[PDB]
């Protein structure tokens, strides 16, 4: 489970054809909070209007370097799921957040 | 790169259709098989690429019941599709649950599984892990 | 800015009865509504506050069945309550999931939910986080 | 999603009318190890006897700051439950620990 | 110490048979009891010891209903056992769930429990936590009776 | 939970009734990859997932892991008393955060 | 003319178990291959070597009067040498008489003895023995209670 | 009953799936004479240390044909054991050797 | 003891009053030794019903010399049984087969 | 010379004395039996045998109440085919040892010929003979 | 040479006293020892040499039970002995069966054993297999 | 398990010795009595044996004694293999071994 980064300017510097150039995406809301009242679950957007659409453009051939991340993540994530015993959902965000700190404080 | 908060870890899932993988249902069935003895596993992912084609496939038997597993309450239909193919089939010589041959994932609404579920719209694809903060994600998307 | 060990965290539940919010059952019923399409969410906390009022409400339809969701195995009654109000009602024009207008949480035994469950005594309140050690906690708690 | 930290003397240090000065709580006690057998579930207190009551006194006007903390903690925590999808248990203590470890040791 | 990754933190379960605790079923059954009012808890471990003795136990009432809890979907049988003892018994005046008197654990397939599940082969043991390195782990690696009735 | 570091099996840094022979079973992921054997369909079932091995009692290691099986039970039961979820509880991440918390901090 | 028998201590007669035959060896399913019958004497045969069995069975069957319906073992009957898992089942049968017999043709294997019946308190397995001839050179080249038990027909 | 011959070179020619390739077996002993005094029963190994372990390799499909052979010869062995009346263990080695001496006379 | 070989010619060739011509004997399944499920002892004949009845015709003065053979076999047989010390059942056909092999190899 | 191709081609048939025109009524068939000490009993296995004309079932006891005959092993069973079974109850006070046959004949039982008489078992008197016949000749002559 | 009949083989038992080995009861008692975990065995022999010394030995525990095994029905006393020694004694720390240290056999009447029985007269010796026909047997015999 | 044979000058084909060898043997003249083959007319247990002497003409007594002394090593390993504790016979094994090695030679 490797992960690139977001190093810009000092273009995008990434620290770890057979692609599609266009890539439009759906995402969880970033700025739904505009009137101070939509954050209530009763006044929320529901499940139909929950998702916001946008476009990701190819600046420094980022799209190919994300589509080629599919092999070397699904190779290891199957072996990660084979160890655990639960058939429920399984979050990986805390695992990566711990692992980055374990890598950074090696010395 | 250095992230300041746990929320910055994004997990986009990209479908196979962006790699010029053929996606007609008459030949896609060789990427699916049935096997006993493998429990299913789910992974939560934050966002994902949509699909050019989606599938709604149920497999029946001569006894009349569905050989696919029932979905849990967190399993939902896939959000964005362009051309969904509602397919009904029948297979009398299969046992166990459904698995993907390439190691790819059956993507659903923010849940990726390694098995098929009854009456749910999915796609085929993998997921990737990465970190982008708010500023770099704001100079993109917009 | 000191957190030696992982159990120095605390999530306390604070009720609106201690904030001087009008908590009689006549005017507490308009902070509750029904809405379809929103899944329930619940989050676990550690310690709580004794509440002046707690409620025990079951609402059925004209066909006889309760509109409230069946509580899971981990849902229990609220630990300490000074006054418990029992209300049996009927609402034919509404269906769906019970929700709170102010965004406050329905508090149970170390579970704060966004919905109302049948047969379980809850209260209304929010949850808050703090970081204290044992040395402060022995001199702040009687 | 704030997390204040209190330190003894300088009385408590907060560091990081519609409020009642009285604040009585119930908690899970930690002095049960002196019995020597209460850690076994068969010799434990059960469900109703699990709790110990106490009173938190107002030293540096910390009751009302906690009641104001709880009112806008929900503003962020409702969105934090909005993003996720699973319908049951979410212990946020690991999230707060990881965010605290990333915040004060970013570099 | 040294901790570079996450999956090098190991939780392995050690049985009571390797602790020179006598575990024949006629006298290992007085470490078990029944109690009302406690929830059952589960914890996930990784590796484990080969067990000398394992038990497959059933306790019924006089009306024919088993007094042990229904097993969840994540409970499986214990992997390696040298001897499996099948036990059938009944108890008329005990209600609740089964608990261990010594505070130990009922070991299953990478699940340790504080209760006894119906129709599943378990053992008795305790799980233990440690941190190893990859190269170090390459180096050091190659009705019968009225049972219960307090 | 008492943790235990097997550094160098010489260093035994921390946070009769013993048997010297310790045979264990585990999931060894080193040989489990095997090219295209990480597929769930090209893979092993429940009976066949595990390996077998032995642990050498070099510096009296098994006899202190069993005393560790004592000395972490009370803390684990007191940890499981506080929680309210009745299914299986993940515990590795808690130890991983606690290691960094007691490593550097206040 | 393959006259490879030179002397008689070329005895190599393995007894192969049914667990390697892909026959189900669970204790609940293996009980359907066993039944009681009177009027048949028991017979034993001697084998010298055999497989290492996967599953083995400790079985005692009684009556409501408390007397075991399995025959007592002779002095040459011993426990089976290699068993990965031994299953201990205690049950009873109130309506069966005779001795225990196998319904396929397989033998109850013990320590170097294959029998057609079970014995009291001895660990056995299922298997069939085969007789064959190899000399020393080739063999050195290769080498390395419950109640209703047994139901009724 | 049946009895095959298995010879090596002057080739693994024989004379007269639903099987496992691995065949782990226990034998008495290849040669205990190298110890020097192991043939004395007082200095012997006993019951529990009598046997040695070995592994027959299925490189020329010997194991599966042997597993078939045992099930084929079981019927003839039951028909042989029915005729005799002695309930003690019956040795078949002299029977097979005499049958081998009688069965071939051509040359 | 001595044994004749009652064999066919392709007059009838034999080998190495007080008589009754009628000879009705009991035997062990004269023909059809195999069936579907008869070699198994659970579906077997039983201890009282495994004997068939036959009648040997006295066609070339056959029964009388067999009776005279049996009445003189006892002189060798009792002296053979006198030497051994075991009091259980004593098989004898192996001795006759080894005697046949020893005597026919005359040089 | 000799056609012996398999080990089970050797038959051991026992012929009764009654087919040799020997008197077999129990009044004059009891003078071929006696008692003797110091001789171990011997048994020999045979295969098949002649249908008997008269068999016997004999229990002999002392005036203290104990049988003078031996306890039969598990090998010993009753004779298969008997047309007439004579049951004799007797008592001999001054005999000791085991029962033996005066003519050197054998006490025939179910495929076991013995030199002694057992308790509670039905026997006959006869002698065994050994001969070699293959499958085809046996099917030709046996009928 | 050649072998004509099955009875032409012989198994003669030669005693150790003909090997110029000392045979006093105190000196011959150190070749016999007790051991558990081995079955006893018997072998038939036809004839043999009569010994100069033979032994009738009973060994009991202090509680009274003899440690030697009961004799089967085929075991008899040794046929001819010039001198028979009756030695009895006790041993409290002996368990198991009796065995010979030199690997020799306990000779009885036409049965050679690896163990020592209760109340039967034996000798020490080894048996040998040899083939002489009846033609030249009387040339050697007498 | 050695088994030498004698010859009709006696060719043999496969201190600690006493030259005087006397044995007991099963009776042979008893067969010629006529009625002594019957068990009731037999001699019994005690009268079953005849004494005899083996002469030492080509040092066969010493080689018979060392034959027994080295035969006891080979025989006891054979007795270890078998699972029966009653009296075991070896005559048929030696006869079948002689037939089996005679075919090769
Ligand atoms: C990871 O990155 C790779 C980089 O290449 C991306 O590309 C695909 O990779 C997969 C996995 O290796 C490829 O799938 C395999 O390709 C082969 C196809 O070759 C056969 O077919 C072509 C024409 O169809 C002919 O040359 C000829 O017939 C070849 O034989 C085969 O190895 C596989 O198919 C066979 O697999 C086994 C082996 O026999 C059989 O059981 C099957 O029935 C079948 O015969 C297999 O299909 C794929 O071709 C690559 N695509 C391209 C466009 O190159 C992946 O996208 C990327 N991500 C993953 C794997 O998730
Ligand atoms: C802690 O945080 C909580 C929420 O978690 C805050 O509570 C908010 O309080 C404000 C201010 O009171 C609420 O906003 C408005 O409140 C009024 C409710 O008053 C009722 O009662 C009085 C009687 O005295 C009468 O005016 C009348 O009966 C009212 O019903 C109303 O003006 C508004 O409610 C509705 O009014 C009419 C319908 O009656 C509609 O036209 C309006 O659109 C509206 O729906 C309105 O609610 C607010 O609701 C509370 N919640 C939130 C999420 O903001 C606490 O103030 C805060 N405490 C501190 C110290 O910060
Ligand atoms: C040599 O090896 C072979 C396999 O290689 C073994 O052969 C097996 O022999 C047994 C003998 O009992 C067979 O079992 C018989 O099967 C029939 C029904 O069984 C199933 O049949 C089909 C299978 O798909 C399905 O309808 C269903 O699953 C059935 O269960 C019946 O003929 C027999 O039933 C008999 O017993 C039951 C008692 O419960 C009663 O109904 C009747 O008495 C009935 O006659 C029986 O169960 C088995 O099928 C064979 N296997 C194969 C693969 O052919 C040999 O046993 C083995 N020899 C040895 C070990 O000596
Ligand atoms: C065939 O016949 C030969 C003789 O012709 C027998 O050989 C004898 O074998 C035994 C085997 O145990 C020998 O006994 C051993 O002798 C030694 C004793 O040492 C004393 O004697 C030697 C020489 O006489 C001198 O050094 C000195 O006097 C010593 O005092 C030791 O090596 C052995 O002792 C062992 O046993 C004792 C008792 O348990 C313990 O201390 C130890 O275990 C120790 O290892 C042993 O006693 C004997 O000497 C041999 N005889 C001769 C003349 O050499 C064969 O046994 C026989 N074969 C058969 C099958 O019967
Ligand atoms: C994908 O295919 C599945 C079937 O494989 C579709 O599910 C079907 O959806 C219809 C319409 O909602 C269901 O009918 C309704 O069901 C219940 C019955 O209690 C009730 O609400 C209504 O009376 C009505 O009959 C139908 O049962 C259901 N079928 C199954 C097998 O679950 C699904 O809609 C398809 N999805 C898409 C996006 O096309
Ligand atoms: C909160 O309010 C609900 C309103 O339903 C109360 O639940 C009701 O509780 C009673 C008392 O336990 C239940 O009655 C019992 O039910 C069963 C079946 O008959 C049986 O155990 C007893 O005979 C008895 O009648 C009743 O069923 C239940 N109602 C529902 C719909 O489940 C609940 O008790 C209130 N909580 C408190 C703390 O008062
Ligand atoms: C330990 O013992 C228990 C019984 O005390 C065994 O559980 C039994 O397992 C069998 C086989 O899976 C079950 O039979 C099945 O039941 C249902 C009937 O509807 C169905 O799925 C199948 O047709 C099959 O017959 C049986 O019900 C079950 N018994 C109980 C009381 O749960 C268990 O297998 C034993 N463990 C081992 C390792 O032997
Ligand atoms: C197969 O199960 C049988 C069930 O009887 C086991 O035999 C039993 O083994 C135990 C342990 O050795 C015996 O207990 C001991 O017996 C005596 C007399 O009390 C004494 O030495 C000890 O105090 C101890 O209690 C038990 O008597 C014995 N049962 C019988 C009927 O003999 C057998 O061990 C099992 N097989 C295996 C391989 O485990
Ligand atoms: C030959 O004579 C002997 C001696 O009389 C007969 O043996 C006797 O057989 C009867 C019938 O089976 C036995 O009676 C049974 O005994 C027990 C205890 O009462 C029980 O199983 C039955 O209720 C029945 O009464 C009797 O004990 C037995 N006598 C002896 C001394 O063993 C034998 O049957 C005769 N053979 C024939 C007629 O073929
Ligand atoms: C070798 O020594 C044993 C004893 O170690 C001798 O056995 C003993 O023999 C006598 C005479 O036969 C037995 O006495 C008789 O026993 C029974 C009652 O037990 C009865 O028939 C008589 O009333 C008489 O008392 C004695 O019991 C027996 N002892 C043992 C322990 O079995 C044996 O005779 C000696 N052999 C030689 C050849 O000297």
């Amino acid at each position: 489970d490797e992960s690139p980064s977001f190093n810009t300017s000092t273009s995008l510097t990434f620290s770890y054809n057979d692609c599609d150039a266009e890539l439009r995406i759906w995402s969880v809301q970033e700025d739904d909070l505009a009137a101070g009242l939509s954050w209530i679950p009763f006044f929320g957007p529901g499940i139909e209007g929950l998702y916001t659409a946008g476009l990701i453009k190819n600046q420094n051939n980022l799209v190919c370097r994300l589509r080629r991340l599919a092999n070397q993540t699904a190779k290891s994530l199957e072996l990660l799921l084979r160890v655990t015993t639960e058939e429920r959902t399984f979050s990986l965000i805390n695992r990566i957040a711990i692992d980055f700190l374990l890598t950074r404080w090696g010395g | 790169g250095t992230l300041q908060k746990t929320e910055d870890v994004h997990l986009m899932g990209f479908t196979l259709s962006g790699q010029k993988v053929a996606d007609s249902p008459l030949e896609a069935s060789k990427r699916w098989a049935f096997r006993t003895g493998v429990p299913p596993k789910n992974v939560e992912y934050t966002e994902g690429e949509e699909a050019k084609t989606c599938y709604n496939i149920s497999v029946t038997d001569p006894s009349g019941k569905s050989l696919l597993l029932d979905p849990p309450s967190n399993i939902r239909d896939y959000p964005k599709c362009k051309t969904v193919h509602h397919i009904q089939g029948q297979n009398p010589h299969a046992q166990g649950i459904a698995l993907h041959l390439w190691g790819a994932f059956f993507l659903y609404d923010r849940v990726a599984s390694t098995t098929m579920y009854r009456g749910k719209v999915f796609t085929e694809g993998n997921i990737a892990a990465m970190i982008v903060n708010k500023t770099v994600h704001r100079m993109i998307f917009s």
